């Protein structure tokens, strides 16, 4: 007699969606930000990005 | 010395054209020189040519 244990169990999912979205323009902009701990950074946002 | 948070801007004093699109105005100038009192002077560039 020769035992052995069961295997181990091993799935795979596949799921999937799809959307419709909408985006418009922006202008950049910037400012500063001051957060806890002293930090600090210059930020620019691309509105239209 | 106060490196607090501010408010955002679209108001870039100076924003690089890298950045984004900027108006440039740089019209080409053409010289007809007229050193002399009586001229020889050609007629207007033909700029279609």
């Amino acid at each position: 007699f020769s035992g052995a244990p069961q295997p181990n169990q091993h799935h795979t999912l596949v799921y999937g969606k799809s959307y419709h979205f909408t985006i418009t323009n922006g202008l950049p902009e910037f400012r500063h930000l001051a957060t806890t701990n002293s930090g600090y950074y210059a930020q620019q946002r691309f509105k239209h990005i | 010395t106060a490196a607090v948070t501010t408010a955002w801007s679209e108001q870039f004093p100076n924003i690089s054209a890298s950045s984004t699109s900027r108006d440039i105005n740089n019209p080409v100038i053409v010289d007809y020189s007229l050193p002399y009192f009586e001229n020889n002077v050609p007629k207007d560039v033909g700029i279609y040519d």
